[PDB]
């Protein structure tokens, strides 16, 4: 039955989203850390029956059906946005700002 | 001996409008996601006498446009639209499509786009410098800056395209993004035109229109029918054995 | 051309906030909760149907 | 004819429309 | 010959038979880790295919291994770390399985269910042959 | 799913004050500094008609 | 070859190492 198999995709993206979570707590004190954002999309939908006449003198709803198919996971962006700076006093210690990497 | 067709029709739409509710419950978090509303249609069969079958078909209509609700993120480049709002952009097969998922992106050649699909505005596809920093405005327009470059030198360098449907007449296509009805679009032409009365806000973006306690009657509802329908099915099928033995001597 | 400026001794800290971690978590649990619901009564639907 | 009983020209067929045009 | 129809019922049962053990299996080796040999534990499905004689019953060709990566755990103190201190722990999707179960039993009872009416008829074919 | 966005955003605003409030305590020494105070305001009204 | 139908001969005794020998 595609009730199955489409509350298996919903638990299986709740359950990526959770791990994208998780490992952003993770690693709250990691230095230089962009954190993580999982976006998802819903898959192309099953059509069964196309629409009938509309506003023919009558206030009819529309008769057509189409069943969905699930959600998944579809990207993970990086927030590459500026941090704040940690004083350690440290004389080999580099904070850089705007945009860059060192190579 | 016939109802037990009308009774398994009836659990078939029942299992089908619980594939519906399970399918608007399972993306209840994806961005600018529209619910899919589902109500049992009856159709009557008839005909010279005593007209007492009548079937059941479940069907859909387009969908519930309740403005989705918003979550704060600070991305400069993250819009959300009015109570009726829409963004459009061009798909797969080069037809235009609304949506309202508001995260857009920038491709490594200047190319913004939403999931997928690029973003239109006056004329084709918007582009943007290189890598130039991206604002948006209240009203659709794209400013840029230029890295490096004193902030003196921001300039607009395009505008969204927004249109306004106010929503019984656009219908989900086949990839998630709505399209103007037949009668809709001949009345309004092919393409919308683009208005001033619609304004976004840059920084937000907003999520999905399911309502659990709408899923959890609805869910509810159908196991009770379900059920009732299959004590239908098995009583009739005992009757029908049971009266079977009657052509026996 | 556009590249950043160095300060020297600081450094980089992580962008996480945890008011929106912490709203997410329990915004993917009660999501968890209700699609296990559904498979729930889905599961129920089927025994029935085959208790027929 | 009353339900049942014998008759000389067959029933029109049956239709069930899903929605009249 | 109204007699493929237990050939039929059989096979499906023991399809179902099948992909329940593997399911267990799974579930029971979820957090296992250097099976015989050291090589790490990899989950595994089955394939369902038809019997073409048409219409036929239902066969499990082979089971295959997951192909989805294993998960990489930091931990240097297992000697089955690599270079990079890594180990591998099988991936076992326990709401996949829970459904898979789900499933299989629903299939299994519609099975019996057919079973039990088609035996019914078939008792009952006999009596017109005296 | 209806007022866990909201009060998102309301802790949200609140922790962007604090962050301000932070900024103006820190540097209490600093010669030619100004002090700097946010404002807020609502986001978009939903609207739901009547018959 | 096909499980369930009639052979001439045993199968080979089953076992479960615990460790490879």
């Amino acid at each position: 039955i595609s009730s199955l198999w489409i509350a298996k995709t919903g638990l299986d993206a709740q359950q990526t989203n959770m791990d994208v979570i998780a490992n952003n707590l993770a690693n709250v004190s990691t230095n230089g850390f962009k954190r993580q954002r999982a976006v998802f999309e819903d898959l192309l939908y099953q059509t069964i029956r196309q629409p009938g006449a509309q506003s023919s003198e009558q206030t009819t709803l529309p008769s057509g059906l189409q069943i969905g198919t699930g959600v998944r996971p579809v990207a993970t962006e990086r927030l590459h946005s500026q941090g704040n700076l940690s004083q350690t006093n440290n004389s080999k210690d580099v904070a850089i700002k705007g945009q860059g990497f060192f190579q | 001996d016939h109802a037990i067709y009308t009774a398994m029709g009836a659990a078939s739409q029942t299992l089908n409008q619980q594939a519906v509710t399970a399918s608007n419950l399972a993306n209840a978090s994806t961005p600018g996601f529209r619910a899919q509303l589902n109500a049992l249609r009856a159709v009557p069969v008839d005909g010279l006498s005593l007209a007492t079958r009548t079937l059941v078909t479940a069907s859909t209509p387009g969908a519930d446009m309740t403005p989705g609700q918003l979550d704060y993120t600070s991305r400069p480049l993250d819009v959300a639209l009015q109570q009726d709002g829409w963004l459009v952009v061009q798909a797969a097969d080069g037809a235009e499509g609304y949506t309202r998922n508001g995260n857009i992106q920038v491709g490594p050649t200047g190319q913004l786009t939403i999931q997928g699909h690029p973003v239109i505005g006056e004329g084709g596809p918007i582009t943007v410098p290189e890598g130039s920093e991206i604002t948006i405005a209240a009203d659709g327009t794209i400013s840029a800056l230029n890295p490096g470059d004193p902030p003196n030198t921001v300039a607009p360098v395009g505008r969204l395209k927004l249109v306004k449907a106010e929503g019984n007449e656009v219908q989900r296509s086949d990839d998630g993004l709505f399209r103007l009805t037949a009668e809709a679009q001949a009345e309004r032409g092919a393409v919308l035109a683009a208005d001033p009365s619609i304004r976004i806000m840059s920084g937000v973006l907003e999520g999905s229109n399911v309502k659990p306690v709408e899923a959890m009657t609805d869910m509810i509802a159908n196991a009770r029918r379900f059920e009732m329908q299959m004590k239908v099915i098995t009583s009739v099928d005992e009757n029908e054995g049971r009266a079977n033995q009657l052509l026996s001597m | 051309n556009g590249a950043g400026l160095l300060y020297q001794g600081y450094v980089e800290t992580s962008n996480v906030n945890v008011a929106e971690e912490l709203v997410n978590m329990i915004q993917v649990q009660r999501a968890y909760e209700i699609n296990s619901k559904a498979v729930s009564t889905t599961d129920q639907m089927l025994q029935k149907l085959t208790q027929l | 004819g009353v339900p049942g009983a014998l008759s000389n020209q067959p029933a029109p067929p049956n239709e069930a429309p899903i929605a009249t045009p | 010959a109204l007699l493929n129809i237990f050939d039929i019922a059989g096979s499906a049962l023991a399809a179902q038979s099948k992909r329940l053990n593997v399911a267990a299996s799974n579930l029971a080796n979820a957090d296992s880790v250097t099976g015989p040999d050291g090589q790490p534990y990899r989950a595994k499905q089955v394939v369902f295919q038809v019997d073409a004689a048409a219409t036929g019953g239902v066969k499990v060709a082979s089971v295959i291994e997951s192909q989805a990566p294993e998960k990489l755990v930091y931990e240097p103190g297992n000697p089955l770390a690599d270079a990079n201190g890594y180990v591998k722990m099988p991936n076992v999707d326990v709401v996949g399985e829970m459904v898979n179960t789900m499933s299989a039993s629903r299939s299994y009872q519609a099975n019996i269910e057919v079973l039990n009416t088609v035996k019914s008829m078939m008792l009952k074919t006999l009596t017109l042959g005296q």
